[PDB]
């Protein structure tokens, strides 16, 4: 039950709030694809899903708008992307998950969410 | 069929930002507003995403709160593909950060300043030692001031909001440039 786990929510409650051009972009649904996989796997995987969305999406022109105020949105999203990365990462502990091989990035966020909610919850 | 939404927001209140996404889409739209209840126009100022329609900007003379405002979007090729959309502005505002950050002992107080929403805004104070991990944030009136070891090194930051005075606007300001002390 860690200030992490509070952070992570924290982190996800910040993101679902305020939606961007990005969010509807698809990443790799993690939960349906879950067979007997382990908790730190899936905050493992979950982790890796949005390192390569962030990495492959914060040059993309679609998500950073003509307003100044488009980009700053963006850019606290690729922030705060790449921050559960982090935090993720470590709470698994585990040197890789490749996933290989969909969803909308606010929903598998919406998702995570809840999940974290259940672990703070929990402890 | 269909068109995207409109995304107006009114900043400070001295300009409006009305945008949509243009870049989902199949292949320069047109876009009037009026208010309802009140004694259509073409938007005079057009933002342009890639030399198509980005959105449309609203000087201060044109936009009022407190009154109803609608907006319509349309094709030029398919006139009768339009839409129409019905907002709240003083729901809308998102003001700028603030500014001109200042510090003095007396027992530590932080002020901060706006150009004439000071009696509408609602503030977030945020602030840090070099012995603190987490963000220590403060609610704050419209009152906007704070108060409160030269060993420990602080960091302040503070955000506002259009809230709930003269309007319910959910969105938050932009952090302000950190203000420094001890060491
Ligand atoms: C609102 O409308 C205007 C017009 O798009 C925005 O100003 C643009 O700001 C960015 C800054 O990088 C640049 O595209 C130009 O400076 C402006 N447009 C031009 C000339 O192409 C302004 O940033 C928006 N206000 C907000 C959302 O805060
Ligand atoms: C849209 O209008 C602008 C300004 O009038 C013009 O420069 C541009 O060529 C137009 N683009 C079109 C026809 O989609």
């Amino acid at each position: 039950c860690d200030i992490t786990l509070q952070e992570i929510i924290k982190t996800l409650n910040s993101l679902t709030e305020q939606k961007t051009l990005c969010t509807e972009l698809t990443v790799t649904d993690i939960f349906a694809a879950s067979k007997n996989t382990t908790e730190k796997e899936t905050f493992c995987r979950a982790a890796t899903v949005l390192r390569q969305f962030y990495s492959h999406h914060e040059k993309d022109t679609r998500c950073l708008g003509a307003t100044a105020q488009q980009f700053h949105r963006h850019k606290q999203l690729i922030r705060f992307l790449k921050r559960l990365d982090r935090n993720l990462w470590g709470l698994a502990g585990l040197n890789s998950c490749p996933v290989k091989e969909q969803s909308t990035l606010e929903n598998f966020l919406e998702r995570l969410r809840v999940i974290m909610q259940s672990k703070w919850f929990k402890c | 069929l269909p068109l995207p939404e409109v995304q107006c927001f009114v900043f400070n209140v001295e300009y409006m930002n009305c945008t949509w996404q243009s870049s989902s889409e199949p292949q320069n739209l047109t876009l009037h507003y009026w208010y309802k209840n009140s004694d259509v126009q073409k938007c005079s100022h057009y933002l342009f995403s890639e030399e198509i329609t980005s959105g449309c900007q609203l000087q201060k003379k044109e936009i009022h709160l407190y009154q109803t405002f609608v907006v319509q979007l349309q094709d030029p090729r398919e006139p009768r593909r339009q839409a129409t959309q019905m907002l709240k502005l003083q729901n809308l505002v998102i003001p700028w950060a603030p500014e001109n950050l200042t510090l003095h002992k007396l027992q530590l107080e932080l002020n901060w300043n706006n150009r004439f929403l000071n009696h509408c805004l609602e503030h977030l104070v945020q602030y840090r030692t070099d012995w603190d991990h987490s963000w220590t944030e403060q609610s704050v009136d419209y009152r906007h001031k704070f108060s409160l070891d030269g060993q420990k090194r602080y960091t302040f930051r503070v955000r506002s909001r259009f809230n709930p005075l003269c309007g319910s606007a959910q969105h938050w300001s932009e952090w302000s440039h950190p203000i420094h002390w001890g060491s």
